[PDB]
């Protein structure tokens, strides 16, 4: 899912440090 | 903690439409330089008729977009917009007041299919219950598109054609839909079970966004505009304020756990304990989904106050410290209106009016 993966990014990003 | 009954979610309705007869303007365009795009109108002819009765599912935003994308191709081979000469009356539907709203300008016809395309969004984002990390994940990402939609239609389309799409409102729109997803987001970091530090930064940028939100819903002229909705939409939006700033401090309070600082513990779980309580007493009248998030939580906040302050009373004896001592909460934004791109060959297809010879 391309869209949620975008949206998901900054989410991602904070958690993995 | 993470088996909290959710909260509800706000979404808006879609604009109804009247006519945009824009065939007759077409065809007499066009005869002025044989038979006048006749096949080409009647498929925009069913893609509108499409739209404004649109399915309200995640197909039906596809439905959106593509009629969207068509009718900026339109626009760039027919003058359409204000003051143009093939111009026609568009007619909406303003929500709030139910009045019909007409302009003679095909971009007032672009920002109500983009008005209700973030609608949709807010829509489906609120259906799933979000128990499930995907469905935390899915009703995000809509929300994040609504806000998109709402966005992009606030700066490109600043004539503000009528009341229900003005820039305060639209502003609104954006931070109740930016909140909502950040506030799944604090869900999912819940089930994920990250590090109470960042849980609490996750749930205090909830709060922020929320407070844009009231504070837009506190404006007494933009108050009066809505009517009970603003009512209905800043119950649930001031309670949730506190009862995110509760989940912070809650989370603030483990951190202080985890680091052994058990005079900080007990003064972030009060904390939370008071905000808590402040919510409960706004949260009166509402439906038992807000009242089981609250009672479940408050069982919680409850118990792991009474521990810490045991704990500290009996054993470790340590200051509790004032809050305002203490480094606050930085909220942490995840989250932003997805760009909407109306000309994107992806979801529009081919120019319905492409002409060879």
């Amino acid at each position: 899912n391309v869209k949620v993966l975008e949206a998901l990014e900054l989410y991602n990003k904070l958690v993995n440090e | 903690m993470e088996a909290v009954p959710r909260m509800p979610m706000i979404w808006l309705d879609l604009k109804e439409a009247g006519d945009f007869h824009f065939q007759p303007a077409v065809k007499k365009f066009v005869l002025k330089a044989p038979e006048a795009y006749n096949e080409e109108l009647k498929k925009l002819e069913l893609l509108r008729q499409n739209a404004v009765r649109v399915p309200r599912d995640f197909e039906g935003c596809s439905v959106l977009r593509k009629y969207l994308g068509q009718l900026h191709y339109l626009q760039s081979r027919v003058p359409m917009g204000s003051g143009q000469e093939a111009a026609v009356p568009v007619t909406w539907t303003e929500i709030f007041s139910g009045k019909s709203v007409a302009h003679e300008d095909i971009k007032y016809e672009q920002a109500c299919i983009l008005y209700n395309l973030g609608a949709l969004h807010s829509m489906l984002g609120a259906m799933d219950k979000r128990v499930s990390e995907e469905g935390m994940k899915v009703s995000c990402t809509h929300f994040q598109c609504a806000a998109g939609a709402f966005a992009y239609l606030r700066e490109h389309f600043p004539q503000a054609y009528s009341v229900d799409m003005s820039r305060q409102i639209l502003t609104l729109n954006v931070n109740l839909m930016l909140g909502q997803a950040q506030e799944c987001l604090l869900e999912k970091s819940m089930l994920d079970n990250r590090k109470s530090f960042l849980v609490a930064r996750i749930s205090a940028q909830v709060v922020d966004y929320y407070k844009e939100a009231c504070r837009a819903l506190e404006n007494p002229d933009t108050a009066s505009l809505l009517g009970r909705i603003q009512k209905d939409w800043k119950k649930l939006v001031q309670m949730k304020i506190y009862y995110f700033a509760a989940v912070a401090h809650l989370h603030m309070g483990k951190q202080a756990e985890e680091q052994q600082k058990f005079g900080e513990r007990v003064a972030y779980f009060q904390s939370a304990l008071d905000k808590l309580n402040e919510a409960i007493k706004l949260a009166k009248g509402q439906p038992d989904t807000v009242q089981d998030a609250l009672r479940f939580t408050m069982d919680v906040i409850g118990g792991k106050y009474n521990s810490a302050k045991k704990d500290n009373d009996f054993i470790y004896h340590e200051a509790v410290p004032a809050l305002d001592t203490l480094q606050p909460v930085k909220g942490a934004p995840l989250v932003k209106p997805l760009p909407v791109n109306p000309t994107d060959p992806a979801v529009t297809g081919p120019d319905i009016f492409a002409k060879l010879v």
